[PDB]
């Protein structure tokens, strides 16, 4: 289960329009995410089509291949997410370019409706539709998958100087990335986690991994209220990062020393 | 009957593994707590 | 009243109270948490010093300010650790006890010694030397298989 | 050469447990293969007992070698190290 | 819109390189670390917006307090390199111009990636030293994170001083990579000692020091 633990700005934290607009920019969008069907047409006339469906579209649109490439867009779901016909199609323009067309029909259409032609294929579409799907990003950065609205209570001094509860919205996201989403406005830089400590070493470095190793070792512990002394978790996670990268506890770490035969054979 | 039947082999293996990753961690004179190699792990058994 | 060499002891111990608790409160515990584990209790021990010299009652205390003032700060450069000159030792024994050190100084306040535990000549000089003694017998002895 | 001059010792001036645990150990064993004691034994006179009594007097003639991690060491007389 | 992204993480960047000139003792001037965006924008971009390198390379010399601390901080040369790709042909001028100029360091940020061949060019330039980042990595500056406490290099007399303390053999310190962030950030070479003072719920305050190999 990687998770990350995003923290926002102290302006942007208390204010939840503000919280909904890094959501939306942080989060995955693929053209398949969006996609509901798939077509592939013989129209041979570029200038008409036998669509009668997509008739009054292309005809007062318009005022290569026969082959065309027709994929439908769901509504509901380019709602929720704020996306426009326009700026999918620039995603589209910038890895494609010249070598396929791209015509949008309008949002206020029955069907949301986008054509495509290339300027032995037959085969050769339905490769091109396995690369489309497979690789077209919209938006958001790679590997979150989803993110969610969490609200935090955290304890912060007042202006009096009595300790008062304070909420603040804060982001929580599946999947693993910590480099990517630090740099994104809006984003606390300064404060976001990840229970993935492996990322964190090659982010953050050994010091840092050496608090996040006892932030997951304890959460697991005190979890069923049990309480363990902080010297017996500390000890263990100084032995995990000694030798500045991470030991595991298995046979493939632990028999790694420089300790002698007898004691290592002995495991 | 099942869990508390496997995972207490689990844990068992558990506790193996981690007591022969430490058991030979020592305090030493000089407040110092090291390995049977002379390799400090903390300077200061606990921080405190 | 009035006595300006006094006041500038008290004025120091206050500074001193200021630089811990803005110390603690932006780099140790962020989140405000003041229950934590530490050694040497001293709640039980001033009760107990009430108990063996029978501070109760509504009379006025013979112990001067200086001797309070003096006394705790002289207790915490006692509290050794780790013994040896080296300046690097030093710095590292300070170290080692700064919470601590926190915690004896937030309790043995000129107020709290007058007005709330009340103790006399005798009982204070005891509290300092039982602190002293059971802070040693509390480190870890070296050999222990941790 | 390894031995640490007495002005200049710097561990711990107090009996840890483990110290003290070896001294009356090694003590007792030694009375009851009828080395020299050196207190008045009256009434008490289990090998253990003894060598507690002793203890008590500071009265054992024994010095430990306490060896520190670099092989270096620290001679300390049991008579002048502090019991709790 | 988009042109503003790239200038925003290249202006970012720039402050972050900066704060790790500040860290290593060089001097840097409190009117340049403190440079706005704005003021930023106007001077390295074109007509069309779009920024020029080169422009941006700079030299800096050690304070005099670092100078007494370390006697072996020479001049510090820092160098966005202008192609994506940095080839064989970007590292002989790169390396060329190092020499010619006698610079002691130089830091060369490349954009997305060096080449494996084009890496093994960078040891065969001492005893001058180079050290190359990613501008993706310094978008953030990792030492401002909660997690990461604050790590100062000993000079060789304290190192000196701090071995016969604890009377321990060089090998017998904990390790940090050459390899990890902070360890580059900092410039660290082998052999040198952090010290590294950070918070502790039982003590308050604990000196860790490591290694760096």
């Amino acid at each position: 289960t990687p998770a990350l633990t995003v923290y926002l700005d102290r302006e942007i934290a208390l204010d939840i329009e503000k919280a909904k607009v890094i959501q939306s920019s942080i989060e995955y969008t693929t053209l398949k995410n969006v996609t509901s069907a798939t077509e592939i047409y013989y129209d041979p006339d570029p200038t008409s089509t036998v669509i009668e469906e997509d008739f009054d579209t292309v005809e007062a649109y318009f005022s290569q291949s026969p082959w065309l490439l027709r994929l439908e867009l769901d509504r509901a779901r380019m709602l929720d997410k704020q996306l426009t016909m326009n700026q999918v199609a620039d995603k589209i323009s910038e890895v494609f370019s010249d070598d396929l067309f791209v015509m949008w029909s309008e949002d206020n259409a029955d069907k949301l409706i986008i054509r495509c032609r290339v300027i032995e294929e037959d085969q050769m579409l339905k490769r091109i539709e396995a690369h489309m799907l497979d690789l077209i990003a919209l938006r958001g950065i790679p590997g979150i998958s989803k993110v969610y609205m969490v609200k935090h209570k955290v304890s912060v001094p007042d202006e009096s100087g009595e300790y008062k509860n304070e909420e603040l919205w804060a982001l929580e996201t599946d999947g693993i990335n910590l480099a990517e989403v630090m740099a994104v406005p809006g984003v606390d830089s300064s404060r976001t986690y990840s229970n993935s400590f492996v990322e964190i070493l090659s982010v953050l470095g050994i010091e840092a991994t050496r608090s996040s190793l006892y932030k997951e070792i304890l959460n697991v512990i005190a979890f069923d209220g049990s309480y363990v002394n902080y010297r017996h978790m500390a000890l263990l996670v100084d032995v995990m990062t000694s030798r500045g990268y991470l030991m595991a506890i298995t046979r493939h770490g632990i028999n790694r020393a420089d300790t002698g035969a007898l004691m290592r054979c002995s495991f | 009957l099942i869990d508390t039947a496997v995972k207490t082999a689990e844990t068992g293996y558990i506790q193996r593994r981690l007591v022969k990753a430490l058991e030979d961690i020592m305090v030493h004179y000089d407040g110092t707590t090291r390995n049977s190699l002379g390799d400090i792990i903390q300077f200061l058994y606990g921080e405190d | 009243l009035g006595d300006v060499e006094l006041q500038k002891e008290l004025n120091s111990e206050y500074e001193q109270l200021v630089s811990d608790r803005k110390f603690l409160r932006e780099i140790v515990f962020v989140n405000g948490d003041h229950n934590w584990p530490l050694p040497v209790n001293l709640r039980r021990i001033i009760q107990n010093a009430q108990q063996i010299f029978h501070l109760d009652r509504a009379k006025a205390s013979d112990l001067t300010i200086p001797e309070i003032i003096h006394g705790v700060r002289d207790l915490c450069k006692k509290l050794f650790v780790l013994r040896g000159e080296n300046e690097l030792i030093k710095e590292a024994q300070q170290n080692a006890t700064s919470l601590f050190q926190c915690l004896v100084r937030a309790r043995l306040a000129t107020r709290r010694i007058l007005e709330e535990f009340r103790l006399n000549r005798d009982a204070f000089e005891w509290v300092l030397g039982t602190i002293e003694a059971q802070f040693q017998r509390s480190l870890v002895h070296p050999g222990e298989m941790v | 050469e390894l031995a640490i001059l007495k002005e200049e010792r710097t561990t711990t001036p107090y009996l840890t447990k483990y110290e003290r645990a070896r001294i009356l150990g090694t003590r007792a064993l030694q009375i009851s293969m009828n080395a020299p004691v050196l207190v008045d034994i009256e009434g008490e006179t289990d090998p253990l007992q003894i060598a507690m009594k002793e203890l008590s007097q500071r009265k054992i003639p024994l010095v430990i070698r306490r060896y520190l991690p670099d092989g270096s060491y620290e001679d300390w007389g049991c008579d002048e190290l502090i019991v709790d | 819109e988009d042109n503003n992204r790239i200038i925003s993480r290249l202006w970012r960047s720039f402050r972050t390189v900066k704060e790790m000139a500040a860290d290593r003792g060089y001097f840097i001037s409190q009117e340049e670390m403190d440079q706005s965006l704005e003021e930023f924008r106007s001077k390295i971009c074109d007509s069309m917006g779009n920024p020029q390198r080169k422009l941006m390379s700079f030299l800096a010399n050690p304070t005099p307090e670092a100078l007494e601390k370390y006697s072996d901080l020479g001049t510090l040369w820092v160098e966005f390199c202008d192609e994506p790709s940095v080839g064989i042909k970007t590292m002989r001028n790169f390396c060329l111009r190092i020499q010619e100029k006698n610079f002691s360091t130089g830091i060369f940020i490349y954009q997305n990636n060096i080449t494996p061949s084009a890496n093994k060019m960078i040891p065969t330039v001492s005893p001058a030293i180079i050290e190359t980042f990613q501008e993706s990595d310094l978008v953030v500056n990792i030492t401002h994170h909660e997690l990461v406490p604050k790590h100062i290099r000993l000079s060789d007399g304290e190192k000196s001083q701090l071995l016969q303390r604890y009377k321990l053999k060089e090998s017998q310190l904990p390790r940090i990579q050459r390899e990890d962030p902070v360890a580059r950030y900092l410039g660290l070479k082998r052999g040198q000692v952090v010290k590294i003072i950070r918070r502790s719920e039982t003590s308050g305050r604990y000196a860790s020091y490591r290694i760096c190999l």
